[PDB]
RNA sequence: GCUUGACUGCGAGCGUGACGGCGCGAGCAGGUGCGAAAGCAGGUCAUAGUGAUCCGGUGGUUCUGAAUGGAAGGGCCAUC
RNA sequence: UGAGCCUUGAUGUGUAGGAUAGGUGGGAGGCUUUGAAGUGUGGACGCCAGUCUGCAUGGAGCCGACCUUGAAAUACCACCCUUUAAUGUUUGAUGUUCUAACGUUGACCCGUAAUCCGGGUUGCGGACAGUGUCUGGUGGGUAGUUUGACUGGGGCGGUCU
RNA sequence: GUUUAUUAAAAACACAGCACUGUGCAAACACGAAAGUGGACGUAUACGGUGUGACGCCUGCCCGGUGCCGGAAGGUUAAUU
RNA sequence: UUUUGUAUAAUGGGUCAGCGACUUAUAUUCUGUAGCAAGGUUAACCGAAUAGGGGAGCCGAAGGGAAACCGAGUCUUAACUGGGCGUUAAGUUGCAGGGUAUAGACCCGAAACCCGGUGAUCUAGCCAUGGGCAGGUUGAAGGUUGGGUAACACUAACUGGAGGACCGAACCGACUAAUGUUGAAAAAUUAGCGGAUGACUUGUGGCUGGGGGUGAAAGGCCAAUCAAACCGGGAGAUAGCU
RNA sequence: AGGGUGACAGCCCCGUACACAAAAAUGCACAUGCUGUGAGCUCGAUGAGUAGGGCGGGACACGUGGUAUCCUGUCUGAAUA
RNA sequence: UAAGGUGAUAUGAACCGUUAUAACCGGCGAUUUCCGAAUGGGGAAACCCAGUGUGUUUCGACACACUAUCAUUAACUGAAUCCAUAGGUUAAUGAGGCGAACCGGGGGAACUGAAACAUCUAAGUACCCCGAGGAAAAGAAAUCAACCGAGAUUCCCCCAG
């Protein structure tokens, strides 16, 4: 019985790794205590879907977090008025509650 | 009754042969064997009485569905 | 002494049996042996020494070969 | 305790010799600071010559065309015959342990104002037991049948071509 | 005591007692395709089967044959492969 | 009727009347008869329904050979002087009949085998619930008292009331004889006989079902039936016999 | 046709041939009304513990035979125009 | 439809009717005890005993109706045990039993024949059982054929003893 194990089982596999397992260790043991669900090349899908659906949704956000990255050098010059008059005291106003 | 209630494998009838070819009446029962099956979609064990053969085309479609061609064929499950 | 006629295919005509069958058989073809030759030899002086069919086995035979080519199986001859 | 197997590591004295030459292609140097050579030494092989390899110290050295030879280097490579080492893994056997199938004619709970049953919880057995199919044995327990003819009656005896 | 109702009442059957054997309980065993039931709401001082047949004195030799028990070395030996 | 043979004292029949046994179907062959004739004939079916259609087919006109194959020839054999079967002989379809085949197959007739049911109102055993045993005898253990014992033991009397105990009616049975034997009765009667508080007997109800039951065991009993009940069915079993 | 009628009836009677009949219910047919089911064209898809196999049996006229084919109790087990 | 009728053994009595509610015939209705699937529970069939709810110008009691089982469905309820499920109550729909043969399916003899008998036969017959229908079943090629072609199934005649 082909199946796919939702789990680290010791000496099998390690949360998907399609060995051959006798159908009563499946049956009795590892379907039931959830280390395993059979591989119908539907769950080689299914809940590999977390092998394909959640690694899936990943090339895309890769691809997306390049160009997030790309308006960064473009303003670089803001009308600042704050002077760091005798050695650089903050007392002005730059930042986080109201200009009208 | 020594019903398969997923394949519906009953006892049916022949001959045992003889060297001399007696032929004297004989029943072929099949390997019935009750069994509790996990059901996943119902956190749930069912108890079949299910031949060998049955078990094997459980592993192969899968309880759920046999549950189903079960219900749909009466069956009290 | 020499030899394989204890030959192969046939067989006029007979004998004997309810039948199955069993027996005797000149002569014909082919090919042998012995004899100088005439000739003789198809087992043994004769009469007992045996077992139907079925089922199969072996060998031979392109006779048959379930679409066709083969094969299997069957048949035919020999034999167990 | 038995065999398989991708892959790599290791098994190869006609004599010519510096001595443990299967072979063809690929070639002029590979290996050595993720560690050389000269020593001690663990467990094996052994034609008793020395090879393979583990480990420790060691810190800049082992190996070619060679002189010879039908074949010239484990100098790097590649394929592969003879040879035996090793696992992942493959299926074999016995035993031990485990539990999760299965069993429970143990206990408690519920259905339920029920010594049935079922479910649940738990314990105890536990891959046994038991059951199906196949299979050898045994099997007048049961069943179906056979158990001859002649014959101064039949049987005994004798006979049967 | 029991028995051949309807030709046999007996020396036959049974009997208490005796012995052998099986049986550790979901007992053996029996009725049952089975479930289960009886055994037994009993547990080896119990139950089943067998034979003998109060009691008394006793019950001798034979394990080759057949059976049963135990052994498991080897020989042969099924399905399977 | 059966037999070598029967007046036979061998079978059968009391008599009369009525009923009672070689059939039917389909195939096959022979005979007769009719039709057509090297041809004969259709079946289902259609239908204009005993017509007509329908020639699917069947038999026949050629055989030989295991067969391929050949063909008035063929097979055998390497091949026949030859030998075997064939060639020189009209069949076919109806109708009627004689036989054969398959069917119950001329009629009657078994014991029996199998299937499915009905039966424990008889009987056998068990289960539950109730009842019955006149009357008379015997006198176990134990108890009490007295004796006796270091104490137990032991002992005498009185008591006590055991027992598949004794005698004997009911009750249950059935050893003998006689009667009866087309009975009064398909097992009784009469005179005697055994048990009669038990392993007794009896009422009512219940359970066990046929290769099954039950059986203190006789193959006994399971509804006057038992080495496999009864009823119905397979079934007209089969019957080389009468 | 047939049946009766005091013996055998075409013409006595009931009938027969023939021709007529339905308030109501109901059937088999045609047309139609309502509510259901979806025709026609396009690209696709094409029945797995199954076929097949081993073991055992059964069914096919076919008795395991050299025995194809079907069914399957048991153990297995493909391909996918 | 009618001048005659009140079924028969079977008269008589007492009546009905005669031009259209006499009787007779037919359609549609209505009544339709008790038993019996029997269905409220039980039961030695034609009997016994209830429960609930409605109503009833005497409050002694009456009348009617409903109340089986299983299945399917739905709603409400509701364990062990959190959800949950099992379970439980109600309601709705349907089934239940009978019946000659034919039909399909599940099981399945023996006598007999073989001049015995076991393979074989009888025969998938008889019989038991389930289920259905006016017919059932079968049925639209994973069929035959033989290189030509046919074109689901069923039945009849041949093929052919
Ligand atoms: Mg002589
Ligand atoms: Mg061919
Ligand atoms: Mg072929
Ligand atoms: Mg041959
Ligand atoms: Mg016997
Ligand atoms: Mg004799
Ligand atoms: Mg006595
Ligand atoms: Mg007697
Ligand atoms: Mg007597
Ligand atoms: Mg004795
Ligand atoms: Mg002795
Ligand atoms: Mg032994
Ligand atoms: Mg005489
Ligand atoms: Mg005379
Ligand atoms: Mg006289
Ligand atoms: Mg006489
Ligand atoms: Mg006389
Ligand atoms: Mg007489
Ligand atoms: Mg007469
Ligand atoms: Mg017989
Ligand atoms: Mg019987
Ligand atoms: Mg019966
Ligand atoms: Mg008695
Ligand atoms: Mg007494
Ligand atoms: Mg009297
Ligand atoms: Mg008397
Ligand atoms: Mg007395
Ligand atoms: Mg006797
Ligand atoms: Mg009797
Ligand atoms: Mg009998
Ligand atoms: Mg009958
Ligand atoms: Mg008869
Ligand atoms: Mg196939
Ligand atoms: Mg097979
Ligand atoms: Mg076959
Ligand atoms: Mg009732
Ligand atoms: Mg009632
Ligand atoms: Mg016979
Ligand atoms: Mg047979
Ligand atoms: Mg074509």
């Amino acid at each position: 019985m082909q199946v796919i194990l939702l789990d680290k089982v010791a000496n099998l596999g390690s949360l998907g790794d399609q060995v051959n397992v006798k159908a009563g260790y499946a049956r009795n043991f590892l379907v039931p205590q959830g280390k395993a669900v059979p591989a119908t090349k539907k769950n080689i899908e299914f809940f590999e879907a977390r092998r394909a659906e959640l690694e899936a949704k990943l090339a895309e956000v890769l691809a997306a977090a390049n160009a997030r990255a790309e308006k960064i050098n473009a303003l670089e010059t803001v009308t600042i008025a704050s002077k760091a008059g005798d050695e650089g005291k903050l007392f002005g106003s730059i930042g986080t509650r109201d200009i009208a | 009754s020594r019903v398969c209630q997923v394949t519906g494998k009953r006892p049916v009838t022949g001959n045992n042969r003889s060297h001399a070819l007696n032929a004297t009446k004989r029943r072929f029962l099949p390997n019935l064997h009750s069994h509790r099956f996990w059901v996943e979609s119902e956190k749930r064990f069912v108890t079949l009485r299910v031949s060998a053969k049955g078990m094997r085309v459980i592993d192969k479609k899968g309880i759920d569905t046999v549950l189903a061609e079960l219900r749909a064929r009466g069956e009290k499950y």
